[PDB]
RNA sequence: AUAUACCGCCAUCUUCAGCAAACCCUGAUGAAGGCUACAAAGUAAGCGCAAGUACCCACGUAAAGACGUUAGGUCAAGGUGUAGCCC
């Protein structure tokens, strides 16, 4: 019956089944899943199977200056007509199914260590492009409510950096994926740190301290050495600007507390300029491939102190077990020192 | 060719002067002490932040050092008439209402702005929502009061270092200093105190205006001829 | 996502 | 490429204020805002 | 016949730009730890493996003791050690010839 | 939870036009009604064939001016004349606009038997009265 | 051709505007823009005796890309 | 066949008043939380209530009544995904 027929827009919401039981709660889940497809997208006002030529609606009306009359395509003409849309019905298909594939993370199935590209601009003709985001953590956070029972949300953990000392990191909480990727990369450009860099290629000194139970031990590490650390702390630093330095993560492993950990150690970190002033005195490097020659790295701004520091005949500094351990050769590892792809 | 001799010439050149609109002349120990400044609470609402500038306690009243007092009150009042003198936008904050009044019409009086009623959530950190993407926020932060009215530090005080503005604020003796820029240690509840601290305000933000009228004026003038 | 997602002026009176 | 076409300015535009508005609505039409 | 004009054309440049012709290379192995050798070699038979290695990838780019400019890409240039082949993902293979020019 | 033609509040990027965003309740309060006969009359004959009719040349047009209809239609029968207004896109070229209203008067006149005028009006982009 | 009162000429310059934008949108655009020499002295002419002369100074290029002769008359303006 | 794939039209709480995008802030940037009027971190579009309209009033009665709950009801109103039958 014609009068039985409804639009294309209610027989796809039928079809689909976006909404229901099934959508409300994730209760159906989808390998195979129908797909909308818009059928009056290649169709032409006019053309049908018959092949008629209607002057004025699918071909020109005046032809060599005279109006144009009633023709329809012969049989062996209207074939090639059908064929050529199949095979534009075939060509987009394959347009749609050639997708750039994007780059993997820590690991195929993993968001951790995925760009997500720059910031948002701001509203008053603020521009980020400069800055790069890395995914940290995204977290399924499943919240039991007084009435819909179970309910699911997106916990995301990113860090933007410029490369170049400014990096921050943020929460996004949504309950989209997207939507959490938008509120954690757009606000953690508003709580950037500065991280002094050594150099501009490493860390001032080594860096040990403990947040929470996360300890993280990092060591000032030459050029060339590259970055030999968590994973997340690789993709961290990429961001920051280091290039080389050695980390090694004690205790929980937990992401958080291993970011807030990160940018609270690298951002406490004394340069070489404020121990001269501190200590009014000179800072001296001393370089084993230029041999004994004195590099003086800093000088105090203020007057230079006259009397030389207490030389203490033995330093009542802590040390740690697992560094003399290995100074010793007593450290055996069959993981550490391994080769692994540059970082 | 013609910027950078204006930016010189009105606003490098007062920045080399230790004192360029003579702050100094309007205060000294005696009015300060005139007007109760070095009157402090009680030693058990001490803060520990204070104690540097505490002068000691009498009969467990603290006393605020007003040699301090005056030095940083110098600082303060440089600093604000410099900001006036750069046309930038002063807030004055306090919630006691005591004083509500007097505070108002001091900033309305000097060209200025006053926030003296409950502070809502989020007006510093969250001003282009609730004014427009376009709002202008304050360059400087004068707190008369910076306690709110259940002795806690006005949000302000907090959201101020979020939004990098300077914050100017009188600090008694139980109050917290830390993240105020430029704190002046001194008697905030007695009327004659919050009344002095009003006129030199508002006669440092005051004269500020006019010297860089005159400035302007004088290199516009020497300009054309 | 990592499969890609491709979802994928002047005005004239009496035009030609 | 050929232009997009253009609407035309509304010709209510071209009414005078003094005009014999029953030649604009002859007879039963439905409402046009370019001609009302 | 003259290697080390491939890194001067134009091609080269849009393909690497100022980066190593390794930089954006990437084994796929699993676990997060590599297996400590890479393949023994990319072409075998004539024929190349799914994922060759950046120099088995390009068929330009050969590997010649006067091509100075792509022997440098495979030494440190702060400690001129040469990196070891888990290090870059080239084959065994095509790091042994590495090694060799190199030298 | 009543249904009947109710757009349901979405996350406020849902246009919808002035007649969409109005329940059934405000028919004859805020909307009018979109076709105008004498068959609901009291005491008026004939209302089955007009509604008849009013469902086709409503599947008619949305088919005949595919993709180009901005709003819903609006029929008016005065005498025997049938009128039928309607807002339409600018999208399409306006040689096909002029052949499908000469198509589909003529086609519809003589499928009903009476003289069928069609009125389109143009509009740039579907007119939006709210973001539900 | 000739000058005009102060109110006369500021209304050249908006039509004159109008034409420059239809000498430059074409649909001949697909071949190359055919430009006349009377056209851009008339167009640039205009601007001056409006006023705009930022808009003169930038079309001046345009007489050596299409290579128009400049007319006496706008040299001297 | 499947209402446990659905559209459509509904029941129910509802003889409810809440839901909620986008932001902001607190908890060390944990799951989480965000009110005080002599106010102490919330601002909130939109939807609902409300208002308005219908009936004999501004009353009452209708109508309206979001999000969500019960994979509630209905494939047998019609349409329809999936699977099945086609002497
Ligand atoms: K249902
Ligand atoms: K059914
Ligand atoms: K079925
Ligand atoms: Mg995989
Ligand atoms: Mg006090
Ligand atoms: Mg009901
Ligand atoms: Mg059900
Ligand atoms: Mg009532
Ligand atoms: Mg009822
Ligand atoms: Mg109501
Ligand atoms: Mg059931
Ligand atoms: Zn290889």
């Amino acid at each position: 019956s014609f009068f039985t027929k409804l639009t294309a827009d209610e027989l796809w919401k039928g079809a689909l089944a976006e909404t229901g039981a099934g959508a409300k709660k994730g209760r159906g889940k989808r390998t195979k899943k129908k797909k909308r497809k818009d059928l009056n997208r290649g169709q032409i006002i006019g053309e049908g199977r018959y092949g008629f030529l209607w002057p004025g609606l699918n071909v020109p009306l005046m032809k060599n200056g005279a109006v144009q009359t009633i023709a329809q395509r012969s049989k062996e003409e209207q074939e090639k007509v059908e064929a050529d849309m199949i095979q534009q019905r075939e060509e987009w298909d394959r347009k749609k199914k050639m997708k750039v594939k994007r780059e993997r993370g820590w690991s195929g199935n993993s968001w951790g260590g995925i760009s997500l590209g720059p910031p948002d601009p701001g509203p008053c003709g603020e521009t980020y492009e400069d800055f790069d985001t890395r995914i940290l953590e995204v977290r399924n956070v499943f919240t039991m409510t007084a009435k819909e029972g179970r309910k699911k949300s997106i916990r995301v953990l990113v860090a933007v950096g410029n490369g170049k000392g400014a990096a921050g990191f943020s929460i996004g909480k949504a309950t989209d994926r997207m939507d959490a990727f938008r509120k954690a990369k757009n606000r953690a450009v508003h709580h950037l740190h500065y991280i002094e860099r050594y150099e501009d290629h490493t860390i001032f000194h080594d860096i040990s301290l403990r947040f929470k139970r996360t300890h993280i031990k990092m060591k000032k590490q030459p050029k060339g050495y590259g970055l030999r650390c968590h994973r997340a702390i690789i993709t961290i630093c990429r961001l920051i600007g280091i290039k080389d330095m050695y980390a090694k993560v004690s205790g929980s492993i937990n992401m958080l507390s291993l970011t807030q950990g990160l940018f609270r150690g690298l951002s406490r970190q004394e340069t070489h300029q404020q121990l001269a002033d501190k200590k009014g005195l000179h800072v001296v490097e001393i370089r084993e491939e230029c041999g004994p020659l004195p590099i003086v790295v800093a000088s105090p701004r203020g007057p230079l102190r006259k009397d030389p520091e207490p030389e203490d005949e033995v330093p009542d500094v802590k040390l740690d077990w697992e560094d003399v351990k290995t100074a010793q050769g007593m450290k055996r590892s069959v993981w550490s020192n391994l080769k692994r792809a540059a970082t | 060719e013609d910027s950078t001799d204006f930016n010189d010439k009105i606003l490098n050149e007062p920045l080399k002067h230790s004192d360029f609109f003579n702050v100094k002349e309007l205060f000294s120990v005696r009015s300060l002490f005139d007007a109760r400044v070095h009157l402090g609470h009680k030693a058990g609402c001490r803060h520990r932040f204070m104690e540097p500038y505490i002068f000691g306690s009498r009969l467990d009243h603290d006393i605020i050092d007003l040699e301090q007092t005056a030095t940083h009150l110098q600082l303060a009042l440089n600093f604000t008439a410099h900001m006036a003198y750069r046309k930038g936008i002063i807030l004055f904050i306090s919630r006691n209402r005591q004083f509500s009044y007097l505070i108002e019409n001091m900033a309305r009086d000097c060209g200025e702005y006053a926030h003296t009623r409950y502070f809502r959530g989020g007006m510093l950190t969250n001003a282009r929502l609730l004014f427009g993407p376009t709002v202008r926020l304050p360059d400087l932060i004068i707190f008369l009061h910076t306690l709110n009215n259940i002795f806690e530090p006005h949000v302000a005080v907090r959201d101020a270092a979020k939004m990098n503005i300077p914050t100017v604020g009188i600090v008694d003796t139980n109050c917290n200093p830390c993240l105020i820029t430029y704190p002046v240690p001194g008697n905030d509840d007695s009327p004659l105190a919050v009344h002095l601290y009003c006129r030199l305000f508002q006669t440092a933000i005051t004269r500020a205006k006019e010297k860089r009228q005159q400035v302007e004026a004088l290199y516009r003038l020497q300009g054309q001829k | 996502y990592l499969s890609g997602e491709e979802v994928e002026e002047y005005e004239c009176y009496a035009p030609d | 490429r050929p232009p997009r076409r253009k609407a035309l300015p509304p010709r209510t535009e071209k009414m005078a204020v003094d005009q014999d508005w029953p030649s604009v609505y002859p007879v039963a039409a439905p409402f046009k805002p370019s001609a009302v | 016949d003259e290697p080390w004009k491939y890194l001067e054309s134009e091609e080269y440049q849009e393909r690497y730009g100022s980066r190593p012709v390794w930089a954006d290379y990437r084994r796929n192995h699993k676990g997060g730890v590599p297996p400590q050798r890479t393949r023994k070699t990319c072409i075998r038979r004539n024929k190349v493996v799914g994922n060759p290695c950046p120099i088995c990838r390009d068929h330009k780019l050969h590997v010649d003791f006067r091509n100075v400019k792509l022997l440098e890409q495979f030494v440190c240039a702060h400690t001129g050690i040469i990196f070891y082949a888990p290090y870059t993902g080239v084959c065994v293979k095509q790091h042994k010839r590495l090694t060799q020019a190199i030298q | 939870k009543n249904r009947a033609a109710r757009v349901r509040v979405s996350k406020g990027d849902k246009p919808v036009t002035y007649e969409e965003a109005h329940a059934p309740h405000y028919i004859a309060h805020r909307k009018g009604w979109l076709s105008l006969h004498t068959g609901n009359l009291d005491g008026e004959d004939h209302a089955a064939e007009r509604t008849v009719e009013d469902v086709f040349l409503r599947k008619f047009m949305w088919g005949t001016f595919p993709g180009c209809l901005a709003d819903q239609l609006v029929l008016k029968r005065r005498g025997n004349q049938l009128e039928i207004c309607a807002v339409v896109l600018r999208q399409l070229s306006p040689h096909k606009y002029y052949f499908l209203v000469g198509y589909s008067e003529t086609l519809l006149s003589y499928f009903y038997k009476c003289p069928v005028r069609l009125h389109l009006q143009t509009v740039p982009s579907k007119v939006v009265y709210k973001y539900l | 051709r000739d000058k005009h009162p102060p109110e006369l000429q500021v209304a050249f310059a908006d039509c004159a505007a109008d034409i420059k934008s239809a000498y430059e949108s074409q649909p001949i655009r697909q071949t190359a823009q055919d430009w006349p020499a009377t056209s851009l002295n008339c167009i640039a002419i205009l601007f001056l005796r409006a006023g705009r002369t930022q808009e003169a100074w930038k079309m001046l290029g345009l007489f050596r890309k299409h290579n128009k002769i400049p007319r006496s008359e706008l040299l001297n303006e």
